[PDB]
C-alpha cells in the first residue's frame, strides 16, 4: 500500500526525469518585489507573475558563478530533480528558464519563512513539536529514497514553514540520482555523516544521519557537534561521542543514539527493515503517519501571514541590480536546463 | 552551560554549505 503508492510514484517521477520541462516562462512575466534571501550563486526573491497575479519565488543564479566553483552538475541536478518530483513536504517548481547570464527557478512562495529563523528566536522546540516536523522529514526521504535520490543537504536554513504550519523542503542543489555509492563531499559541516567526511564513499544513510542531527537541534535549540571552525566539528562527528540535554527524554535519546550511529550497520534507516526501524520507535507511537502525510494534523505552530506579499517571516537583505549581459554566457554548459 | 558555549559561538547564523 505503502509499496503501490511508492510504485505509481517511481512511473510518475520517471517519466518527468527522462523528459524534463524545460523553458516554461520568461523574466519579464514577473514583477521583481524583494529579496527573501541571498546564496552563494545570486539570491531568491518574492516576485509577483503578471498575467495571473501570484507571487512566487524566483531561484536567481549567476552562470559564471556556477561554473567558477565548479557546480555544474549539481546545478543541473538540482533543477532536473526538482522539475520531476511530487511530495506534500517538498516546494513545487512553477517555471524555470535561463537568459545570457543567468538561471531562474520560480517555486511556491512559501510565506512562513526558515524553519532557522523559528528555531533560534524560539531557542529549542518542545518534543512534540520536533516530532511533528520529523515525521514529514521521514516520509519525504522515504519518498526521495525510493527514487534513488539521496537529498545530502537537510538542515533548519532549507526547511520553510508553510501557511498551515508544515514543512517545505528546499535546496535540492546537492541532491542527486544514484545507485550506490557516491563520493562527493558536499552538504554542510554540522551535518555531515562521518563517512562523507572520511572521504569513503557512502549512500543515502547519510540522510539518515542527518536527520538525527536535525531532531536533536529542533530540541535542543543547538546542534550535537559545533564548533567555531569545521575543522573541528569534523573532529567531533568523527568521535561521534554525542551528549544531550538534561530535558531530552529517555525515548528521543534512544532514537538519536540509533540515527547518530557511524557504525552503519547499526545506523537506523539503513537496516533490513528500512525506514520502518524510524516510524516505528518509541518516540514516534504517538504519530500518525497517514494523517500527516494527508496534512490532518493540526500544526504547533502557525506563523502570522498578513496577505500575499507579506515577508514579515523573513530577514531583509541588501538588494542589486539584476544584470543580463548581451552576450551568452556559459550556453553549452547549460543546455539541458 | 553547552547553550552559553552556543551562544557565544561564531556559527549561530545561517551556516554555508560547503562541497570541498
Ligand atoms: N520557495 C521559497 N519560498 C520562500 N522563500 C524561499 C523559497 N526558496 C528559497 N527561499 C529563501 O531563500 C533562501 C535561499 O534559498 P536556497 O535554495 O537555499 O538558495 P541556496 O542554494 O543559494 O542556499 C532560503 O533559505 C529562503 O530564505
Ligand atoms: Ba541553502
Ligand atoms: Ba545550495
Amino acid at each position: 500500500s505503502v509499496k503501490e503508492f511508492l510504485a505509481k510514484a517511481k512511473e510518475d517521477f520517471l517519466k518527468k526525469w527522462e523528459t524534463p520541462s524545460q523553458n516554461t516562462a520568461q523574466l519579464d512575466q514577473f514583477d521583481r518585489i524583494k529579496t527573501l534571501g541571498t546564496g552563494s550563486f545570486g539570491r531568491v526573491m518574492l516576485v509577483k507573475h503578471k498575467e495571473s497575479g501570484n507571487h512566487y519565488a524566483m531561484k536567481i543564479l549567476d552562470k559564471q558563478k556556477v561554473v567558477k566553483l565548479k557546480q555544474i552538475e549539481h546545478t543541473l541536478n538540482e533543477k532536473r530533480i526538482l522539475q520531476a518530483v511530487n511530495f506534500p513536504f517538498l516546494v513545487k517548481l512553477e517555471f524555470s528558464f535561463k537568459d545570457n547570464s543567468n538561471l531562474y527557478m520560480v517555486m511556491e512562495y512559501v510565506a512562513g519563512g526558515e524553519m532557522f529563523s523559528h528555531l533560534r528566536r524560539i531557542g529549542r522546540f518542545s518534543e512534540p513539536h520536533a516530532r511533528f516536523y520529523a515525521a514529514q522529514i521521514v516520509l519525504t526521504f522515504e519518498y526521495l529514497h525510493s527514487l534513488d535520490l539521496i537529498y545530502r543537504d537537510l538542515k533548519p536554513e532549507n526547511l520553510l514553514i508553510d501557511q498551515q504550519g508544515y514543512i517545505q523542503v528546499t535546496d535540492f542543489g546537492f541532491a542527486k540520482r544514484v545507485k550506490g555509492r557516491t563520493w562527493t563531499l558536499c552538504g554542510t559541516p554540522e551535518y555531515l555523516a562521518p563517512e562523507i567526511i572520511l572521504s569513503k564513499g557512502y549512500n543515502k544513510a547519510v540522510d539518515w544521519w542527518a536527520l538525527g542531527v536535525l531532531i536533536y537541534e529542533m530540541a535542543a535549540g543547538y546542534p550535537p557537534f559545533f564548533a567555531d571552525q569545521p575543522i573541528q566539528i569534523y573532529e567531533k562527528i568523527v568521535s561521534g561521542k554525542v551528549r544531550f540535554p538534561s530535558h531530552f527524554s529517555s525515548d528521543l535519546k534512544d532514537l538519536l543514539r540509533n540515527l547518530l550511529q557511524v557504525d552503519l550497520t547499526k545506523r537506523f534507516g539503513n537496516l533490513k527493515n528500512g525506514v520502518n526501524d524510524i516510524k516505528n520507535h518509541k518516540w514516534f507511537a504517538t504519530t500518525d503517519w497517514i494523517a500527516i502525510y494527508q496534512r490532518k494534523v493540526e500544526a504547533p505552530f502557525i506563523p502570522k501571514f498578513k496577505g500575499p506579499g507579506d515577508t514579515s517571516n523573513f530577514d531583509d537583505y541588501e538588494e542589486e541590480e539584476i544584470r543580463v549581459s548581451i552576450n551568452e554566457k556559459c550556453g553549452k554548459e547549460f543546455t539541458e536546463f | 552551560t553547552t547553550y552559553a558555549d552556543f551562544i557565544a559561538s561564531g556559527r549561530t547564523g545561517r551556516r554555508a554549505s560547503i562541497h570541498d
